[PDB]
Parts: structure tokens; sequence; C-alpha cells
């Protein structure tokens, strides 16, 4: 499988896209950000050509206007127009995002200190998943050779320490994957960039996300709530595979 | 002596409170440079486990050395305790102190004729419980807590469970200490608001204060409501952790995100506390810079109590994944997307001031123009932010750190600074010397935006909040930030250097308006100092 959801090297810009959910936030995202880059290269340029134009030595007798009625409600106006054109862009990406669709596969994912418990209520299948490198793999949350000895056997490299994790969630791709999420002792936060999904996982809630995988291979989130000493040392991986694939993964769990 | 301590006319607490929030400042912008020293490689070399088996001080002295990763057992409570520690003593004995507790404690009864504060024992006991909780919130850090270290592991904001889980009793001297900050913001908004309410000068009308005293005004409004609701907030914590309630506890029935919302409700308008004193002080040195009076005086005064008003009901913002139905969601995007509007009278009133000026590049004038530039990108970054949709990938990355440290430490520090070049001649009777002053302006603002700029992008690639070490892949970009910095650093150090100068051996100042007839306000119609006993 292809490591698609991952940071790259001098990144700049959003993790690769791997739902539509994911896509919309690209979109809102670019559309937002050339609006913003426009208002401030605007104010800048202003700022700029004011202090050119009006510096002492160029413009030695300052005037003393206070007001200008059309100006001010020009400027007035106006960001209110750009801010209700974002909103109405951005309520629908939002309604989508949060409206939880009917599922095809459901997974409940605990967060403890520090790792996370996946069960398949649909497939009575559960498992803890622990860093590569962790305690639990009997690391001590650094590299080594021992801990990229584990990456390479457990079909990654050096290069995904800190994401990879002994044991993967997987899924089926072009499903609808409903992911109800829980804290079992303080607050933790998971979440998938390339999914363009995050819920925080408190303790005594139960709350819901959705993604649909459009494209096969593996993707990294990190706990996204500061949960104590290993906070940076509990990552998630899921892996996305074919129908068949995930049906023989499911059977390779059953116990007969 | 002693007898500046025991002082209690407004002039010698303000400058108390701006001494002593410049040292605070250093000790915390010094862990940050430490931060920066383990964020700047991937892996862990500083902040090893084998340092705690040392003494203190032998300790101490060891981990600012790199070791090699074979030999760096990584220590994660280590980092959590430092960005807890560097977090609270901005937020609540640096920043705030230095510009509500200082410039307007010496300022605000100057610009408005007024001989003194309302309550000057009052003043003085507000200084005594900011040295109070400040000694504190350093104790904390030497006290038994997580994980059977010293120090509390849990971010500025003290989320419970976490904050009622963590061992030792580290956290309970961070509650009191934020209780003394408090009780210090709220006998300083008491006091502000009876000065500026009873105390005018004869003529001193309403629409004639000085937009600065307007500043500290509203400031001391909403201090008055949201500090009492951060002491319910973390004294129920205090008895989660000590006297058996359960208020955040789901097994006793409790539920830890009802703190959030009680935090943040004093949370946000927290920032605005920050930041609207920044834009006093901004307002008159853009007008005695450009010679030209303020534009839209009336609009900047609502402007700034719209912003003040509107801060008390957007604070859920910060709270987008914690499990905020799409209802509520929807409503404090909206409610937080109006704030661009009075923000952006401001913006476009300082730029107005400016145009048809006659405009001195002097140093206070650059931190004037700084803060412009640099508060407008972590505005609209903050605009992106109130985005739920954009919200969801970017809550708890890299990039909201870059949104809160251009508004605050490129923002309202740029305020800060423009302050004190503006009024250190005013206060102290010497002249900074004016090419250091710009010196110090040009290595900030280059180490500043290299520091922050590039945390867009750790944040937009997926870097989260409160992580001692990163995947490799971070490694680029967290290299730049941490040479930026370092040269912010530099810069620092260079800026006491002439605050120590200027001080000891600066040019005498002689008039008592230094600047230009355009610095209208009553400070530049006394002498320089002012007289022990003004009006
Ligand atoms: C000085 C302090 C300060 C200030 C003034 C602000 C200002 C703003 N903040 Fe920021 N903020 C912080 C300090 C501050 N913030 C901190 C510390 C945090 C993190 C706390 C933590 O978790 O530890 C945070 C986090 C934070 C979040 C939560 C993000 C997350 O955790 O996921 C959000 C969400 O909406 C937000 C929004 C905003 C907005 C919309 C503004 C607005 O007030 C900005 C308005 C200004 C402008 C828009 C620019 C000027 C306007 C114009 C030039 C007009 C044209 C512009 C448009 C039409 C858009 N902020
Ligand atoms: C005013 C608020 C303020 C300021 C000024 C700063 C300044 C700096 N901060 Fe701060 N930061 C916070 C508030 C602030 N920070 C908060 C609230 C958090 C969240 C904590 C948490 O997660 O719980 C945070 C978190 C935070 C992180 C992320 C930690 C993490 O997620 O693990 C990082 C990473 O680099 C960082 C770095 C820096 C650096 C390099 C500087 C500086 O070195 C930049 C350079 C600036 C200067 C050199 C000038 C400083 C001047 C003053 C402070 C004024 C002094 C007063 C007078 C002179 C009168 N900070
Ligand atoms: C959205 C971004 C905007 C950024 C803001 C920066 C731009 C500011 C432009 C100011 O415009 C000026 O306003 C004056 C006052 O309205 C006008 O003076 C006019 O009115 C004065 C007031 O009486 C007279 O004294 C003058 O003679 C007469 O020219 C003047 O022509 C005009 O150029
Ligand atoms: O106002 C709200 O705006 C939403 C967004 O404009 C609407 O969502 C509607 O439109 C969304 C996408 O356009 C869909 O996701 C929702 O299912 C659908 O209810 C919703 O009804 C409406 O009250
Ligand atoms: C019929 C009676 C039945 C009796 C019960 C049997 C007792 C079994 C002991 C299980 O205790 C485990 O110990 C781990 C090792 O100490 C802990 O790991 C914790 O500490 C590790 C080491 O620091 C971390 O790396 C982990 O993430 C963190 O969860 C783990 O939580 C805890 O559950
Ligand atoms: C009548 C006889 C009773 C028989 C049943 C015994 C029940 C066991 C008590 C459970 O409490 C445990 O205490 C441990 C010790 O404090 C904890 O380990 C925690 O604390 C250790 C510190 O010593 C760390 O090493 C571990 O990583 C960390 O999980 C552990 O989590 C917690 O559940
Ligand atoms: C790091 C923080 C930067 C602080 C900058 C502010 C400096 C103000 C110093 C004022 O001290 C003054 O010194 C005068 C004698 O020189 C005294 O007569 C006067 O009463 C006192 O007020
Ligand atoms: C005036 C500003 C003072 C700031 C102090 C900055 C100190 C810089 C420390 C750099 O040390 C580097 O640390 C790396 C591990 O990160 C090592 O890999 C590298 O070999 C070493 O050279
Ligand atoms: C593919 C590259 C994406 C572009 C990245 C630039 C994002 C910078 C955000 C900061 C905006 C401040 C106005
Ligand atoms: C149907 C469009 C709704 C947009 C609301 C935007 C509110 C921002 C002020
Ligand atoms: C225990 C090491 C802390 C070092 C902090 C430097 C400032
Ligand atoms: C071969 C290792 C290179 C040594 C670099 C050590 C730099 C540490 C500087 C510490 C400065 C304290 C602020
Ligand atoms: C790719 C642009 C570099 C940005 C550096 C920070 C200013
Ligand atoms: C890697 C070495 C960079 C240190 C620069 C200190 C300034
Ligand atoms: C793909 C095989 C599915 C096996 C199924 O019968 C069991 O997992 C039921 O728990
Ligand atoms: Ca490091
Ligand atoms: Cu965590
Ligand atoms: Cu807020
Ligand atoms: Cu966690
Ligand atoms: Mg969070
Ligand atoms: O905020």
């Amino acid at each position: 499988l292809e490591i698609i959801g991952r940071p790259q090297p001098g990144g700049t810009g959003f993790q690769p896209s791997a739902s539509p959910v994911a896509t919309q936030i690209h979109w809102l995202d670019g559309f937002i950000l050339v609006i913003i880059a426009a208002i401030t290269i605007f104010v800048t340029l202003l700022i700029l050509y004011a202090v050119w134009r009006f510096h002492e030595k160029r413009n030695k007798v300052p005037a003393r206007f206070t007001h200008n009625s059309p100006l001010e409600i020009a400027w007035t106006i106006v960001p209110i127009v750009i801010l209700v054109a974002i909103g109405a862009f951005s309520l629908p990406v939002l309604f989508n995002q949060q409206e939880i669709p009917e599922a095809d596969v459901t997974v409940k994912v605990t967060g403890y200190q520090w790792y996370w418990g996946y069960e398949y209520p649909d497939e009575e299948i559960s498992f803890e998943s622990y860093m590569i490198g962790s305690p639990a793999t009997g690391g001590d949350n650094r590299m080594s050779p021992e801990v990229e000895q584990q990456l390479i056997e457990a079909g990654y490299s050096r290069d995904e320490f800190l994401l990879a994790t002994d044991t993967a969630m997987v899924v089926p791709v072009n499903k609808t994957v409903v992911v109800q999420v829980t804290g079992a002792d303080v607050i933790h936060s998971w979440t998938v960039p390339a999914f363009g999904v995050k819920q925080d996982a408190v303790p005594g809630r139960l709350a819901q996300l959705w993604f649909r995988a459009e494209r096969e291979g593996i993707f990294f989130g990190q706990c996204s709530e500061l949960c104590g000493i290993s906070h940076a040392y509990m990552p998630i991986t899921v892996k996305v595979v074919s129908e068949e694939a995930y049906a023989a993964w499911l059977e390779q769990h059953h116990h007969h | 002596f002693t007898r500046w301590f025991m002082s209690t006319n407004h002039k010698d607490i303000g400058v108390l409170y701006l001494f002593t929030g410049g040292l605070v400042g250093l000790i915390s912008v010094a862990f940050t440079v430490y931060m920066r020293m383990e964020l700047m490689a991937p892996g862990v070399q500083f902040m090893c486990a084998e340092h705690l088996e040392s003494g203190l001080v032998k300790g101490f002295f060891q981990s600012l050395w790199p070791s090699a990763v074979e030999n760096c057992t990584p220590n994660g409570h280590l980092w959590n305790v430092m960005i807890t520690g560097h977090g609270i003593l901005m937020m609540f004995f640096v920043v705030i102190p230095a510009l509500f507790g200082g410039f307007g404690n010496y300022f605000m009864p100057l610009h408005i004729g007024a001989p003194d504060m309302a309550f000057p024992r009052m003043n003085n006991l507000s200084y005594w419980l900011y040295v109070a909780g400040t000694s504190l919130a350093v104790a904390s850090l030497f006290a038994p807590g997580g994980n059977g270290q010293l120090g509390s592991g849990i971010g500025w904001v003290l989320y419970p469970p976490l904050s009622t889980s963590e061992s030792g009793y580290s956290t309970d001297l961070a509650i009191f200490a934020v209780h003394l900050s408090g009780a210090s913001s709220i006998l300083g908004a008491i006091n502000m608001i009876t000065t500026f309410l009873n105390m005018r000068a004869p003529g001193m009308t309403m629409h004639k204060v000085p937009l600065f005293a307007w500043s500290i005004f509203v400031t001391a409004w909403l201090i008055l409501l949201a500090l009492p609701v951060l002491a319910g907030a973390i004294t129920m914590l205090l008895t989660d952790r000590n006297f058996g309630t359960t208020f955040f506890q789901p097994s006793g029935g409790g539920d830890p995100v009802l703190y959030q919302h009680i935090l943040w409700f004093f949370g946000h308008p927290e920032v605005y506390i920050i930041v609207l004193p920044a834009f006093g002080i901004v307002s008159h040195v853009i007008a005695t810079f450009a010679k030209k009076p303020i534009f839209g005086y009336l609009p900047m005064v609502y402007a700034m109590v719209a912003i003040g008003v509107l801060g008390f009901v957007v604070w859920a913002h910060h709270m987008y994944t914690a499990g905020l139905s799409l209802t509520q969601q929807s409503y404090f995007m909206m409610a937080t997307m109006v704030i661009a509007v009075p923000t952006g009278i401001m913006i476009f009133s300082w730029i107005a001031t400016m145009w048809g000026g006659s405009i001195e590049l002097k140093t206070p004038m650059l931190w004037a123009l700084g803060f412009l530039f640099l508060f407008t990108v972590g505005g609209v970054t903050g605009i992106v932010l109130s985005q739920a949709s954009v919200d969801r990938y970017y809550h708890d990355t890299y990039y909201v750190v870059a949104h809160f440290h251009y508004v605050m430490s490129l923002g309202a520090v740029f305020g800060i600074f423009a302050g004190i070049y503006f009024w250190i001649g005013k206060m102290s009777g010497r002249q900074y010397p004016e090419w250091a002053g710009k010196l110090h302006f040009w290595m900030m603002f280059v180490g500043a935006n290299l520091t922050f700029f590039p945390q867009h992008f750790l944040g937009r690639q997926g870097m989260p909040r409160r992580y001692i070490d990163y995947p490799e892949a971070f490694a680029t970009w967290n290299f730049v930030s941490s040479l930026g910095a370092f040269l912010s650093f530099a810069s620092f150090l260079f800026f006491l250097g002439v605050i120590f100068y200027t001080l000891t051996r600066g040019a005498r100042v002689t008039a008592n308006n230094y600047w230009n007839e355009h610095a209208d306000t009553l400070e530049w119609t006394l002498t320089s100092p002012p007289p022990e006993h003004t009006f």
C-alpha cells in the first residue's frame, strides 16, 4: 500500500486529500486564502504607499481631515459582503461535515494514556494500537536500531517513526465509515488529516465523525489534545484497502 | 530604597508593573528559547530523563547541551511543564500587567487630568497580588507535580480530567497563582473605572477623553465580567482535586466539557483584554508621527466597545472539535466573523490617519506600523479559524500557534515596544538613542516573522500543538522557526541593553513635549518626568 496521509519534507500545503470532506476543506481554505492574501496585500501596499507619498520630506504640511463618509460606508460594508460570501460557501461544507450519514462500517475508538483501542461492534473485533517504539513494543519513545527494524517488519521505514503504530485500523475503500470516539481517562483527540476529520475523545461522552476514503493507502494521525507525558507518542494508522482485502483481514480475526 | 514598593502614586505603580512585566517577560522568553532548542531538530536531544538523576542546578546546566538520541531518554513531562509555564506567565503575569497595570496606571490618570487613582492604597495592593501570583506560578515549577516529577504539564488553560488527575500539589499552586492574578486585575479594573467616571478634569467630557484612556476603560469592564467567571472555573478544579467534588468527573456524573465553556467564557475576553490597550497606544503614536489628528475618533471608541461586547458571545470557537452540535458551531462561527468588522474600521482609520500626514519614521512609529501589518496577518488567520469546517483540520495544530503569536507577540508586544519608546523620555527624564531603537525594531521584525510565519506551514502539514518531538518531515520549517526565535531573543537582549543605557546615561530630556504639537494630550503638557504630584 502507498503511504499517502503523511507530512512531506518542507511541505507548506495540506496533506493529500483522500476523502470528499478533505477535498471540500482544501477548496474552502484555498478560496479564503486568496481573499485574505488580497486583504493583507492591499493593507500592506496602502501602508507602504502612504509612508512613501506622505513622508515628512515629501509632504511638509499635514492635512487635518478626520472624516470621509463615502469611504467609511464603503469600508464598513465591503468587509460585511466579504464575510457573507465566505459564510455562504462555508456553511454547506460545515453541514456536510457534521451530518452523520448511514454507516457501512462502524468503529468505536477509545483514547487511553497513551494508546488507542479500536472495536468493530458489527464484527466483534477489538485490539489496541501503540506507537512503534513505545514501551508496549519494547522502546522508550525514541529511534533506535530495534525501532527501525520493527518499522521495517511492519511495512514502513524509519521515516514513519512517530506515526506508525503496531496495529492499524483497517477499512474498505469507497465505503462510509462512521467512527464513534470517546476517552477512557483524560481527553484525547482522534484525527486523520487526509480525511479532514478530528474529534475529541472525552471521558463520559461518545461523539461521532464520518469519512469515506476515495483511494487505498496508509494514512496517519496523531493525538490532538494534550493528555500527559506521552501525548507526542500515541498516533493513528488507518489502512484503506479493497473490499476483499478488508474481508480477508476480518476473517483473520474470526475465532472459530 | 523600598520606598518605591510602598508607594501609592499611580506613576510609581505604573513603573513597577512595567519593570516586573519586563522581567517576567524575560523569564518566559528564555523558556521559549529552550523550547525552540528542542524543536530545532527531530529526535529529543535536550529534555532527557537522565538529567533528572543529577541535582537541580547540575541537571539544569546539563540540559542546555545536546545529547545523542541514544543517550537521551525523552522526557515529555518537562516539555509540557515549560509550555504551560511559558503560557501561564505570558497570559497572566506579563502582557496585561505591562499594558494595563503599567501604561494604564501611569498614563490614564494623566490623559484625563486626574491627580491620582480613586483608591491609591488598593492600587498598591493590586501590584503585590500580581507579585504573589507570579511567585506561586514560578514555585509550581519546582513543586511535586505530574508523573512523579516537578511542575504541572497541563497547558495554560488547565483542561480536566488531566488537570484534576495531575499528581502532587504543583497544579494547586498554579491555580492559586491564577486567583491572585485575577484579584490584581479586578482591583485594577475597580480603580480604572471609578477614576475614569468620577475624577476627570473640569471640561473633560466623555467625547474629549483620549483613545488610550478609553481603551483602558473598556478593558477594565471586560476584566470585571471575565475574571470572576475564571475564578469559578478554577475553584471547581481545586474542589475536584482536593474536596471530593466531581464537577468534571464522569464517574460522579460530571462533564469535562462544562469546564471548557466556563474557561473559554473568560478565555476569549482575555485576548481582547490584552489587545485593547495596545489599540490605545497605536492611536496616540500614529497621530503624533503622522502629525495629524486621529481619523474617525467616534467610530474608534464605538469599534472598541463593539469588540469588547462581541468578545463575550464567541467563546466556543475554542471548542469546535469538543463535541458541539451543528447549531452551536454555526452560531459561534457567524458571531466570531462579525468581530472582523469593527476591527477593520480601526485598521483603516489608522491608515486614514497617516494618509495626507507628514510622516516621521521614528522608532515608536515603526512599532506602530509593524503592528498594523502583523496584527492584520494574525487577524485574518483568526478569521480562517472561525470557519468550523476548516478549524476541523487546524485545531490543535501549529497553524493556531501561528495565529496567536501574530496577534500577541507581533501585535500586543509591538504595542508595548511602541509605548516604551514613545514614553520613556516622559517617564524617566532620559531619551533612548534613535539608531538603537531602529536596530531593535528591524531585528525583532525579521526574527519574529522568521519564528512564526513557517508555523503556518507546520500546521497545514498537520503538526500538533504541545509536542516535545515530531515526525522527520516537519524538520525544515521547525529549524527555520528556531533560528527566528534565536534572532528575536538576541533583539530582546539588545533591547534590555538599550533600556539600561537609556536609564543610566541616555540624553537628558529637557522639553515637556519632546515630540511635536500633535502629541496633544495632557502628559506632554507636564514636565519630563511629571512632578511627584500632578494636577
Ligand atoms: C491578542 C490576542 C488575540 C486576538 C486579538 C485574537 C483575535 C482573533 N482570534 Fe484568536 N486566539 C488567541 C489570541 C488572540 N486572538 C489565542 C491565545 C488563541 C489560542 C488559545 C489556546 O488555545 O491556547 C486563539 C485562538 C483562536 C481560535 C481557536 C482556534 C483553535 O484552537 O482551533 C479562533 C477561532 O475562531 C480565533 C479567532 C480569532 C479571531 C476571528 C480574531 C479577530 O479578533 C481578528 C479580527 C482582525 C482582523 C480580521 C484583521 C483586521 C481586519 C481587516 C483588515 C478588515 C478586513 C478583513 C476581513 C474582511 C476578514 N482565535
Ligand atoms: C503574549 C503572549 C505570548 C508571547 C509574547 C509569546 C512569545 C513566544 N512564544 Fe509563545 N505561547 C503563548 C503566548 C505567548 N508566546 C501561549 C499562550 C502559548 C500556549 C501554551 C500552551 O500550549 O498551553 C504559547 C505556545 C508557544 C509555542 C507552542 C508550544 C507547543 O505547542 O508545544 C511555541 C513554539 O515555538 C512558542 C514560542 C514562542 C516564542 C519563540 C516566543 C518569543 O520568543 C517571540 C519573540 C518575542 C520577543 C523576544 C519579545 C517578547 C516581549 C515581551 C514578552 C514583552 C515584555 C514586557 C515588557 C518589555 C514591558 N509559544
Ligand atoms: C478601504 C481602504 C481605505 C484606506 C484609507 C486610506 C485612504 C484615505 C483617503 C482620504 O481621502 C481624503 O479625504 C478628505 C476628507 O474627506 C478629502 O478632502 C476633501 O475634504 C476636506 C474636508 O473638509 C477638505 O479640507 C479638502 O479640501 C477636500 O479635498 C480628500 O480629497 C481625500 O483624498
Ligand atoms: C482478577 C484480577 C485482575 C488483576 C488485574 C491484572 C493487572 C494487570 C496490570 C496492567 O497494568 C498496566 O500496566 C502498564 C505498565 O505499567 C500501564 O501502561 C502505562 O504506562 C506505560 C509505561 O509508562 C505507558 O507507556 C503506557 O502507555 C501506559 O498506559 C497500563 O496502563 C496498565 O493498564
Ligand atoms: C484486595 C486486593 C486488591 C486486588 C486488586 C488490585 C487492583 C489494582 C489497583 C489498580 O490501581 C493501579 O495502580 C497502579 C500503580 O499506581 C497504576 O499504575 C500506574 O502507576 C505506576 C507508577 O508506579 C506506573 O508505573 C504505571 O505506568 C501506571 O499505569 C494503575 O494504572 C492503576 O490501575
Ligand atoms: C501548496 C502551497 C500552499 C500555500 C501555503 C501558504 C499558506 C500561508 C498561510 C498564511 C496566510 C497569511 C495571510
Ligand atoms: C557537537 C555538538 C555541537 C554543540 C552545540 C551546543 C550548543 C549549545 C548552546 C547552548 C546555549 C544556551 C542558551
Ligand atoms: C469476513 C468474515 C466475517 C466473519 C464473521 O462471521 C464474524 O466476524 C462474526 O463476528
Ligand atoms: Ca529535538
Ligand atoms: Cu494527546
Ligand atoms: Cu477566542
Ligand atoms: Cu492522547
Ligand atoms: Mg483541543
Ligand atoms: O481567543
